[PDB]
Formats: C-alpha cells, sequence, structure tokens
C-alpha cells in the first residue's frame, strides 16, 4: 500500500526545537522530492519546504528564515523536518507530502501534492500540563444539561455520558484557548424533562496527557 | 499571485450540484479535498483531470483565469472543505478554500441558559453558558446583557460541526466574570437571533 | 529537464 506514515509530533516549550518525521512505504522513494506543508488552527495549506531525490538541494518558504530545516534518509525512506527556535505561531498540524512536478536541474518546477502524511500535530506553548476542571451545567418538553470542561492543558479531553451509555443527542463543543494559555469546552445533552428525577447523569471527562478522569454528577 | 476562492461556504442537498469557483491574479490548476480531520486528497490536476481513483462525479473546468470544480449527485462523504492550488506561481499558493455543507430545512435553536455552579464560584471565577441546540443554517448570533447592559469581548463562542444525524448545527457562548463582578449583579440574560426566529429570544435568570 | 514522480511530466 503506497503511503506516508508520520510522527514526532507533541507539545513542546517555546524556543526550543522538534523535529518531525515521515516515513514513506509502497512507492520508489527515490523518484520523489518531498515536501512539508502546515496547517495553522483555523487558516489554510502553507507550503513549507521541498527536498530533491539525493536528499542534497532544499528550498524554503520566504517567510522560512532558515528556521527550517528539511532532510531525508533514503536508506530509510524517510524525509524529516526539524524546526527551530520554537514559537506559539508555529502551533500547527504539519503534513509530509510527496510531489509530482518537473525538475529543471535542482529546482522544483508546476508540483501537485499527490500523497499526504496523516499529519503531526504541534503544540507550543510556555503551560504546563494541567488536568481539567469539571463543573456541571445545572438544567432548570425536554430539558438540556451539561459539563463545563475547564483550565486544563494540553487538548485534547474526551466526554462521555453515563459511562458511553448515553450518546443520543450529546453535543461536545470544540475547545478554545482561553487568554490564561489553558483551553476549556462544554459537553451539553438534551433528556426528556420527565426522566430528570428517575435518572441519574454523570458526565465523564477523560484527560489522557495527565492521566487523570473527571467524573461528574449532574443535578437540578 | 493570490488566489480568491468562492463561495466560502456553500449549501448542497444531495444528489444536487456544488459549484465552487477560484479565481487568480495572473492550466495550473489542482484541487484538493479535506474532510473534517483528515489529511488533504488530491482530486484534480491541469484543472480538469482527475487523479486515479477519484469517481467521475468530480470534474473540472477553467477558461485562463477563472476555474470551476464541479461535484454532481453529491455524495455524504463529499462534505469537506475544497482547496484549489495554483502550481505554476513562485511560491505555490492555495485558495483559502471552500465549506461544503448539506443543505436542510430552516430550524431554529433551541435556546437554554445556564448559572454558574456554586462550585465553581469557590474558585473565583464565574461562568455563565448560552446554549443553542440543534438549528439551520449556521449563521447566527448571540448578545450578552447583564443587568439590561449589553457587553462584549468578554464572551468565547463556539460551534460543533454539522450534525451527521439531522444536518443541525449547535453553538456555545460562553460569558466569564469574576466572582466579584457576578455577586454585584443579579439579572443574567443571553438574546439570540437566527433566521428560524421572527423576534430575537430571550433566556434569564437571578 | 527531468521529471519528480510522473503525472505533471506525462501529461
Amino acid at each position: 500500500q503506497v503511503q506516508l506514515v508520520q510522527s514526532g509530533g507533541g507539545v513542546f516549550k517555546p524556543g526550543g526545537s522538534l523535529r518531525l518525521s515521515c516515513e514513506a512505504s509502497g512507492f520508489t522513494f527515490t523518484e520523489y522530492y518531498m515536501t512539508w506543508v502546515r496547517q495553522a488552527p483555523g487558516k489554510g495549506l502553507e507550503w513549507l519546504a521541498y527536498i530533491s531525490k539525493n536528499g542534497e538541494y532544499s528550498k524554503y518558504s520566504p517567510s522560512s528564515n532558515g528556521r527550517f530545516t528539511i532532510s531525508r534518509d533514503n536508506a530509510k525512506n524517510s524525509v524529516f523536518l526539524q524546526l527551530d527556535r520554537l514559537s506559539a505561531d508555529d502551533t500547527a498540524v504539519y503534513y509530509c507530502a510527496r510531489a509530482d512536478g518537473l525538475t529543471y536541474f535542482s529546482e522544483l518546477l508546476q508540483y501537485i501534492f499527490d500523497l499526504w502524511g496523516q499529519g503531526a500535530r504541534v503544540t507550543v506553548s510556555s503551560a504546563s500540563t494541567k488536568g481539567p476542571s469539571v463543573f456541571p451545567l445545572a438544567p432548570s418538553g425536554t430539558a438540556a444539561l451539561g459539563c463545563l470542561v475547564k483550565d486544563y492543558f494540553p487538548e485534547p479531553v474526551t466526554v462521555s455520558w453515563n459511562s458511553g451509555a448515553l450518546t443520543s443527542g450529546v453535543h461536545t463543543f470544540p475547545a478554545v484557548l482561553q487568554s490564561s494559555g489553558l483551553y476549556s469546552l462544554s459537553s451539553v445533552v438534551t433528556v426528556p424533562s420527565s426522566s430528570l428525577g428517575t435518572q441519574t447523569y454523570i458526565c465523564n471527562v477523560n484527560h489522557k496527557p495527565s492521566n487523570t478522569k473527571v467524573d461528574k454528577r449532574v443535578e437540578p | 499571485i493570490v488566489l480568491a476562492q468562492s463561495p466560502d461556504s456553500l449549501a448542497v442537498s444531495p444528489g444536487e450540484r456544488a459549484t465552487i469557483h477560484c479565481k487568480s491574479s495572473q492550466h495550473s490548476i489542482a484541487w484538493y479535498q479535506q474532510r473534517p480531520g483528515q489529511p488533504p486528497k488530491l482530486l484534480l490536476y491541469w484543472a480538469s483531470m482527475r487523479l486515479s481513483g477519484v469517481p467521475d462525479r468530480f470534474s473540472g473546468s477553467g477558461s485562463g483565469t477563472d476555474f470551476t470544480l464541479t461535484i454532481n449527485n453529491l455524495q455524504a462523504e463529499d462534505v469537506a472543505i475544497y482547496y484549489c492550488h495554483q502550481y505554476s506561481s513562485h511560491p505555490p499558493t492555495f485558495g483559502h478554500g471552500t465549506r461544503v455543507e448539506l443543505r436542510r430545512t430552516v430550524a431554529a435553536p433551541s435556546v437554554f441558559i445556564f448559572p454558574p455552579s456554586d462550585e465553581q464560584l469557590k474558585s473565583g471565577t464565574a461562568s455563565v453558558v448560552c446554549l443553542l441546540n440543534n438549528f439551520y443554517p449556521r449563521e447566527a448570533k448571540v448578545q450578552w446583557k447583564v443587568d439590561n447592559a449589553l457587553q462584549s469581548g468578554n464572551s468565547q463562542e463556539s460551534v460543533t460541526e454539522q450534525d451527521s444525524k439531522d444536518s443541525t448545527y449547535s453553538l456555545s457562548s460562553t460569558l466569564t466574570l469574576s466572582k466579584a463582578d457576578y455577586e454585584k449583579h443579579k439579572v443574567y440574560a443571553c438574546e439570540v437571533t437566527h433566521q428560524g426566529l421572527s423576534s430575537p429570544v430571550t433566556k434569564s435568570f437571578n | 529537464w527531468g521529471c519528480s514522480g510522473k503525472l505533471i511530466c506525462t501529461t
């Protein structure tokens, strides 16, 4: 199967550096220039760099200013991206992509990205790992209740209701980065008002990065 | 060399036709599909040539400066963001993309209001949450007022992906105040406007 | 001139 599998994402303090990896299989690696493309949360696609077949020639976006280094290891069918002097603006998903195009000497021309890795998430924050605080959103036809999951770092948390036994009409919102540098979201669910005093509702909050789980009973 | 892509968003019924435009400031055009939480996938290059495996309902065209991506017999797996790519300019550029969502009948939001827990007040901050459940279209606005006084720049919003079940959206608005600012006020209300509403809905508390 | 891959070159 023709694929690129990436690794090396994670969370990073600013000022430092990271290296991302991509492993190619199912095609003749040395026949392609490889590239990196990144996508900032909400923004669009930004081409970062390309590297030639023999791994000797590389070209960068004008905004790179030497901070980015793309390299490759042909014996291992792998491409790499190193990024120095990390800042918050470097927070993005990074894609490894195969380039099909013309070459003129070492210059890559007329190229399309015909194969993509699954991406690597990179978060850069001065923040430290912190488990979430979970506060109930208490209800008053049909009723609505939920959980406020606040002040955690980093993403993600997953929310389930009644140990995952309740799924109908659950809405867990996307997390937002607060000015404090911590994340926060809500998870709501709408239920029959009649079953309020006959059925107990507990939201379950899983935070893998801090190895914690928080349960919260929600009552009016 | 910019790529103005339009429309930004596009609602389409299944089986119907989606039409995305791409204009450059100056045929090296490629189209990419990105489903939520997924990597981009190449569909068309040279404006009109589909990559092997891409279904026939995807077609590209374009004369010189204006380019079109057309999706016929729209499927559910076609809901994604679409990017046009100009690869004859240096450096290569992408459009900012076009969201393709499903079209449904207009639905009004069921609005709920949520007082901050007593458990949270102990910590020192107060979060008041407003919920807009299962509405359509996505466009909606929410106003916060405390003692009838309009608030701004103290409320974050957040909205879900289009619902897989009923093609609706949901939105949450979170007003955050200090405990001090919360205890020195009485009546809290959020006011919602939307197409499915003939007048601004208000939910409140003391 | 040369190719990276083949799509662009062979079309």
